[PDB]
DNA sequence: CATGGGTGCGCCAGACAGGG
DNA sequence: CCCTGTCTGGCGTCCTCTCACCCCATG
């Protein structure tokens, strides 16, 4: 829901879900053209922490 | 109309779709002017060892419903009787008893 | 710029349907040549009606297919989608050649 | 011999990290210890001394290397590096047009209002450089003329 | 325009080492 | 293995009434 002004005051769970989906899309891209082990280990580790 | 003679028609379209349009090339240009030696003469021999079916001249074009061999109509696929009973029903689009 | 050639069996349908195919164009493209009729193909099949002898009783049939042209003027992307993608009237052929 | 290593930067400031890295090299004049810098990850041709490691982590807006450990960080275990490089080359490479086409051949549209649709080329015109293909719009294959580059061979 | 990158609390309690 | 020290977690009163302010930043 927005506030008086109009800027949407967004919840915290939308930040959490949007982070997990951004990282998951990056990791899938790192499965198609993909990239070396160290890269996908950091990518999966950032998804795990997300 | 003689269900065996319907079954004899359906096996002839299969053989015409397996051999010919693919083995009509032996008569297409290998019966045309080239090295017209025994290479040509072998090919004129080599299409009789195909079945006596599988040529499109063996196909009769019977009716799609009744299988009646005479009175066929190659716009609809029916005989002249089965096109008339259908048209007066309204099974065939844009057709009517017309006069000019 | 784009020939719109459309075919159907009914004349009251193909000519009704050509009114909105320019109303979906002149609303946006705002320039069409005009509704051009085309000479109709009348295919006749006169054939016997009895299942045996009496080959003098035949019934004359005729299937009339009509053709119309509007040949829209303006090739602006808006008009293109408003005709190519927006095809209406089932039972009416319409074929386009840009 | 200089082997490759992976550097993590603040994602978005990556070109500025690369420029600051080249400048820190030419400041602390370990010129014989750095080969290149390739572009959120920055590829560095390098050798491993602890001095050069402190140099790269003292470059601003750099988090650290990515490897097995932080004592002796890890060079390059190429697994999909070649695939990524090939994809980038093809993208930034000359896109071959779909000139080869024949009647009954399916094609793909990626231009105009027919974008994201497939169809077949009933007629072809090499002289007019135009393909006659119809695209199923509301089911009705709308025969339209598209250029070889306007559509892709299917 | 759109995304992503301090250093003043105190007790209980059980799990994890660490001697012992 | 039997006791001893450490290391992290879990927790701490209820209703109300105003106020002020909520992501830069930028090629």
């Amino acid at each position: 829901v927005p506030l008086d002004g109009g800027r949407f005051a967004t919840s915290d769970l939308n930040d959490l879900y949007r982070r997990v989906i951004n990282r998951n899309n990056r990791l899938k891209r790192l499965l198609d053209l993909a990239a070396p082990d160290i890269i996908v280990r950091n990518e999966k580790r950032m998804l795990q922490e997300a | 109309a003689k269900q065996s003679m319907k079954a004899r028609e359906v096996k002839r379209v299969a053989l015409a779709d397996k051999y010919f349009a693919k083995r009509a090339e032996l008569k297409a240009i290998i019966s045309d002017v080239n090295a017209s030696d025994e290479d040509r003469w072998n090919a004129v021999l080599k299409l009789q060892t195909l079945p006596r079916d599988s040529s499109p001249s063996r196909q009769r074009n019977r009716c799609r419903q009744t299988g009646r061999p005479h009175g066929f109509l190659r716009k609809f696929g029916l005989s002249r009787i089965k096109v008339r009973e259908a048209a007066m029903r309204g099974e065939i689009p844009g057709l009517k008893k017309a006069s000019w | 710029r784009i020939r719109i050639r459309l075919k159907a069996f009914d004349h009251r349908l193909i000519d009704q349907a050509t009114a909105e195919i320019v109303e979906t164009a002149k609303r946006t493209g705002a320039q069409v040549r005009g509704p051009i009729p085309l000479p109709t193909r009348k295919e006749r099949f006169t054939v016997l009606i009895s299942p045996h002898v009496n080959k003098d009783a035949r019934d004359q049939y005729e299937i009339r297919t009509h053709l119309r042209l509007v040949d829209i003027v303006e090739p602006t992307e808006k008009t293109v989608d408003a005709l190519m993608r927006l095809d209406l009237a089932a039972g009416v052929d319409v074929q386009i050649s840009l | 011999k200089k082997r490759w290593y992976v550097v993590q930067a603040f994602s978005g400031f990556e070109g500025r990290v690369a420029t600051s890295l080249r400048e820190h090299i030419k400041l602390h004049n370990m010129e014989d210890l750095f080969g290149e810098v390739m572009v959120g990850y920055v590829l560095v041709q390098m050798v491993m001394n602890d001095a050069s490691w402190h140099l790269v982590r003292s470059v601003p807006r750099v988090m650290g290397f990515i490897g097995g450990t932080s004592d002796r960080p890890a060079p390059i275990s190429d697994k999909e590096v070649d695939a990524i490089m090939n994809r980038l080359q093809q993208v930034g490479d000359k896109p071959r047009p779909k000139t080869l086409f024949e009647p009954g051949e399916m094609v793909r549209v990626n231009d105009g209002p027919f974008a994201d649709f497939n169809g077949v080329v009933e007629e072809v015109d090499y002289e007019k450089s135009r393909l006659k293909v119809s695209v199923s719009i509301f089911g009705r294959a709308t025969p339209v003329e598209l250029d070889f580059s306007q559509v892709e061979k299917a």
